């Protein structure tokens, strides 16, 4: 079953600061009051993050780019945001993965589904309602895991797929402000790594009323960063090695 | 610990014993360049335990007896402004000791003058 | 910045001793840098070649290493000796050499 | 020291002439079968695919629960989680050190002592110093000038040996 | 301008480092050299007319 | 044969930084025998012999 959203407002997508945002720990090792440097898929500092809306007449579903590696922020409150596609050609042609957080579990599905032009989910006002693909033929990977999730709530997440390997990085974060990101620092940690072994070009992000929430976008460049990690292990601080003479 | 790594080290011949040869070389020479420059007296100098000296005061440069390291102040305060097959050989003159010998120059010059640098 | 010169003496030699245990973790062109490694995943014919480019890597990190320690005792020494000689000219007599 | 030195006779002094190391005893393959974990010995290591040689200690290092082995500012392996029970252990390398011959002349005696350089005496007239442990020299608690250096204010001399 | 020539650079670490950092030593050297010799005085002293 | 042209290189650039060390050395004593000259020569009398 598919639906076509026929009510949105034609807005253009907006930009904003992504601040020291975006790092997460680069490998599983721990270090302590030590300052390292590590050449890796990173997100720049200060860059130009894509910002997306969801506000009633807003409902932000485009076809956007999954390129090295996607850096996804949420101001979420009363948890509208339930998971993300990807794939390359978002049809029964290619492999695709799904990654959903219903009220109970999260589940990792890799299967060539025949995919809905507007995925979504529903919540009656309990959740009975589930419109994202039409089939699933051949299935190779599954994954059941826990559920992972003013805007109150901050989470991050960073996907990369090197190697055959989706690295999954997720930090949550209580915060009070209104609007936008937060300025500051909060190192990601890795959350999951999935062997799904294939070809991610293309991501989504997953009458009717659509509740206050907002996202943010923004991409991978493979880059140098110098972190601190402080006495009891956490990355308190980083350095962009390319973005300004003084950090270089 | 590799068996076959040093049965193909063994190959190259005595470059180890160079390598090992010339450490060894250094590490001498930095005990003969603290004894070249802090024992050049035989004599350990103390000084009188009147401190008369006709208005000269010496407390911050002689040895402090409160402190259990018996360093003066400011060799104190330079004390604390300074901050896989390897190893650290410790020095021949311990700290305490190169202190005494700064003590018995002190109480030399003080107490003889120029002196004792040239006999009793 | 009083105390600048034993700092840097203190700060060269931990940065070469650094620079000498990092320079273990380069395969200088082999497969990799871990002797283990190699033992384990290749037969002793080419096992062989890639341990002599571990050792030829390593043995001139070490003979580097060595030839700035000997530059740098040659250094100390002459402070040293210049030491020596304030020790005998200003401590142990008058110096009339202006400065 | 005569091998070393390429010589018969042997001059007064201290010669550094070999090494010791504390040999590997048992094997510890520790991963998510799993070899009972022995503490306080050089054993080698292998904890979920990462090897070694170390000696296995309790630690006060709090890990984060996604961390599981850890690195100095050397880029060497000196902290790891065990997988079986999430405790953490400080491998500490297994004690090397020269081996250093002290000796008088051989026109004077044959006695000679041996130099531990930076070795605890429980790992190898056996005594204690800064420098390493010495065994083969006695003890005094007099002080006499420095005749056969040894090192953090320790000298021998031959009267037997002393330090 | 090789970039492969300096990806296979990359195998060897940090000795063009080592290189620059003592190029860098004697290039600072120089200077505190001639302060050394030179600069002993504080005041620009001239000469009567 | 990138490798074999990185292995002379590097050891003819170790080879001059190596002489360049030594004849730093060299001219830094040569520097501080001047700056003695300086100092006991112009700016004072001298009784040392030659
Ligand atoms: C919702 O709208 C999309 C976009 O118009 C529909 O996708 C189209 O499906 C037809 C099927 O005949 C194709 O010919 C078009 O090329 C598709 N368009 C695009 C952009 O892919 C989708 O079918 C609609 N959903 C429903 C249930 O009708
Ligand atoms: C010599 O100088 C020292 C320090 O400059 C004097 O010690 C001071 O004594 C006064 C009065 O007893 C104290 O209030 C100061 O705190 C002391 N200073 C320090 C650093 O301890 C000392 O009295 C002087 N005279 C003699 C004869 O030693
Ligand atoms: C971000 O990009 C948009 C267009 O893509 C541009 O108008 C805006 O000025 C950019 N912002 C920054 C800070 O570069
Ligand atoms: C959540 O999804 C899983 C897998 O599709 C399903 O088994 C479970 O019943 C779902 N939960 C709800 C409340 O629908
Ligand atoms: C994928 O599914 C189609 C039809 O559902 C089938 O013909 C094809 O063999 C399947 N391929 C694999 C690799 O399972
Ligand atoms: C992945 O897909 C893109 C476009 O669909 C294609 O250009 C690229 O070559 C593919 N890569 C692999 C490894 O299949
Ligand atoms: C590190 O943890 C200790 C408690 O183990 C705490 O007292 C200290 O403040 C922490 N430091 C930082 C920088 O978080």
């Amino acid at each position: 079953q598919c639906v076509n959203f026929t009510t949105r407002t034609q807005l253009p997508p907006a930009y904003t600061n992504s601040f020291t945002r975006g790092v997460y720990y680069p490998d599983k090792v721990f270090r302590s009051s030590v300052l390292h440097s590590t050449q890796d898929l990173f997100l720049p500092f200060f860059s130009n993050v894509t910002w997306f809306h969801a506000i009633h007449k807003r409902f932000a579903n485009p076809v956007l780019p999954f390129n090295d590696g996607v850096y996804f922020a949420s101001t979420e409150k009363s948890n509208i945001i339930r998971g993300w596609i990807f794939g390359t050609t978002l049809d029964s042609k290619t492999q695709s993965l799904l990654i959903v957080n219903n009220a109970t579990n999260v589940v990792i599905k890799v299967c060539e589904f025949q995919f809905c032009n507007d995925p979504f989910l529903g919540v009656y006002y309990m959740e009975s309602e589930f419109r994202v693909y039409s089939s699933a033929n051949n299935c190779t990977f599954e994954y059941v895991s826990q559920p992972f999730l003013n805007f109150k709530n901050l989470r991050e997440f960073v996907f990369k797929n090197i190697d055959g390997y989706f690295k999954i990085y997720s930090k949550h974060t209580p915060i009070n402000l209104v609007r936008g990101l937060p300025q500051g620092f909060s190192a990601l940690e890795p959350l999951v790594d999935l062997p799904i072994g294939i070809n991610i070009t293309r991501f989504q992000t997953l009458g009717w009323t659509a509740g206050a929430a907002a996202y943010y976008v923004g991409y991978l460049q493979p880059r140098t960063f110098l972190l601190k990690y402080n006495e009891n292990g956490t990355i308190t601080d980083a350095v962009d090695c390319a973005l300004d003479p003084l950090s270089e | 610990d590799s068996t076959e790594c040093s049965n193909l080290l063994l190959q190259y011949g005595s470059f180890c014993t160079q390598l090992n040869r010339a450490l060894t070389g250094i590490a001498v020479e930095q005990d003969k360049n603290t004894q070249e420059v802090f024992a050049q007296v035989k004599q350990i100098y103390k000084t009188p335990p009147i401190k008369d000296f006709g208005g000269f005061n010496f407390s911050q440069i002689l040895p402090d007896p409160s402190k259990p390291s018996k360093r003066s102040p400011i060799e104190d305060l330079l004390f604390n402004k300074v901050t896989n097959g390897l190893t650290v050989l410790p020095p021949l003159l311990t700290d305490e000791m190169i202190a005494q010998y700064t003590s018995a120059l002190l109480a030399g010059t003080i107490t003889s003058g120029w002196t004792f640098g040239a006999g009793p | 910045s009083a105390l600048g010169k034993l700092q840097d003496v203190v700060n060269q030699n931990a940065q070469a001793l650094n620079t000498l245990v990092k320079q273990l973790s380069s395969n200088f062109g082999a497969i990799s840098s871990v002797l283990n490694d190699i033992l384990s995943r290749l037969d002793p014919p080419e096992a062989e070649v890639q341990i002599d480019r571990l050792i030829t890597g390593r043995l001139q990190s070490l003979q580097t290493y060595v030839t700035q320690q000997l530059i740098r005792a040659a250094e100390i020494r002459a402070s040293a000796n210049l030491a020596a000689t304030k020790m005998s000219e200003c401590v142990l007599g008058q110096s009339k050499r202006v400065d | 020291t005569k091998c070393t030195l390429k010589s018969f006779t042997v001059e007064k002094g201290i010669y550094q002439t070999s090494n010791f190391r504390v040999q590997p005893t048992e094997s510890i393959v520790r991963f998510p079968k799993s070899t009972n974990l022995v503490k306080n010995k050089c054993v080698n290591f292998n904890f979920n695919g990462l090897t070694g040689t170390g000696v296995l200690t309790e630690s006060n290092k709090k890990f984060l629960p996604f961390q599981q082995f850890g690195r100095d500012i050397a880029d060497t392996t000196d902290a790891v989680r065990d997988p079986q029970t999430l405790e953490i252990l400080d491998i500490t390398p297994c004690s090397f050190g020269g081996v250093s011959v002290i000796t008088p002349g051989t026109n004077t005696s044959n006695q000679v002592a041996v130099l531990y350089q930076g070795v605890n005496c429980t790992e190898v007239n056996v005594f204690q110093t800064r420098a390493g442990c010495l065994i083969g020299a006695e003890h005094v608690n007099n002080s006499y000038e420095c005749d056969i250096p040894i090192g953090a204010g320790i000298c021998a001399s031959y009267q037997s040996i002393i330090a």
